[PDB]
């Protein structure tokens, strides 16, 4: 049988994106996060892409579509993130970009050094649990149907049922080589557990870029066009409680 | 502006 659904994971995952970080010259926060907020914006672009691309978005309301994606991009791009630091470095530091590679001096640097520290530890996870490429690409699709608001999406139902056909696509690719409920069950709960961690890691990280963008004229910090208008529109949504993530378990 | 406008 062909692996239709995977197939498709696969083919329309984005390549390399680069920040454009002149690392000739010595590290300050202004240049970091000026660099971090402009890989952000190439970085939604084929987030956007991406998504139109995975199967069933399209059965969602146009104005869900946008909001999924405003909602989640935080979580997407730092599970990826930890995903490339994996592969390429062995979690040895954090793969932002070919161009932008965090050492421990960068992590401080960028005053967030806590942050950067629980993204670390979450590639390192990948590796402790033996996280299969293509469990990788699953979960990250997962992930863009994981944070929704507390009144409702414009088309709920149709939401619910694409989240629970994601659901049922990781179930399909645990159980391929195991012929014991018992080890698909355990499984799940490992995979379930690694999703959840990743919420509190980027609802930090909204905390900190709000904080950044209101201050951003003080500090000399450059934010694009869209990370502006999404960090000052949707973000505020998530921090004071009117979106809020879909965990699998209770914490 | 636009929204995101390419979605
Ligand atoms: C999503 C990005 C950029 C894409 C990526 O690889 C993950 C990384 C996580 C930290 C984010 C950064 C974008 C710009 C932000 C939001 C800064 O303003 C502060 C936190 C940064």
């Amino acid at each position: 049988c062909q692996p239709i659904f995977l197939n498709v994971l696969e083919a329309i995952e984005p390549g390399v994106v680069c920040a454009g970080h002149d690392n000739n010259q010595p590290d300050s926060f202004a240049a970091l996060l000026s660099s971090l907020n402009e890989l952000g914006e190439r970085q939604l672009v084929h987030v956007v892409k991406w998504a139109k691309a995975l199967p069933g978005f399209r059965n969602l309301h146009v104005d869900d579509q946008m909001a999924v994606i405003q909602y989640s991009w935080m979580g997407l791009m730092v599970f990826a993130m930890g995903w490339r630091s994996f592969t390429n470095v062995n979690s040895r530091m954090l793969y932002f970009a070919p161009d932008l590679v965090f050492n421990e001096y960068r992590m401080h640097k960028s005053r967030m050094y806590s942050q950067c520290v629980r993204m670390r530890h979450l590639s390192q996870e990948f590796g402790w649990l033996q996280i299969t490429p293509q469990e990788f690409l699953c979960m990250k699709a997962l992930l863009l149907f994981s944070i929704i608001p507390v009144d409702g999406l414009k088309n709920q139902k149709f939401f619910d049922e694409l989240r629970m056909n994601y659901i049922k696509e990781l179930d399909r690719i645990i159980a391929c080589k195991r012929k014991n409920p018992t080890s698909c069950s355990r499984r799940f709960y490992q995979l379930t557990k690694l999703l959840d961690s990743v919420q509190p890691i980027a609802r930090e990280l909204h905390q900190f870029t709000f904080d950044l963008l209101i201050k951003s004229h003080m500090v000399s910090v450059d934010f694009p066009e869209m990370m502006a208008e999404i960090i000052s529109v949707q973000v505020p949504k998530i921090l004071s409680g009117k979106v809020k993530p879909i965990y699998f378990h209770t914490q | 502006h636009k929204i995101l406008h390419r979605l």
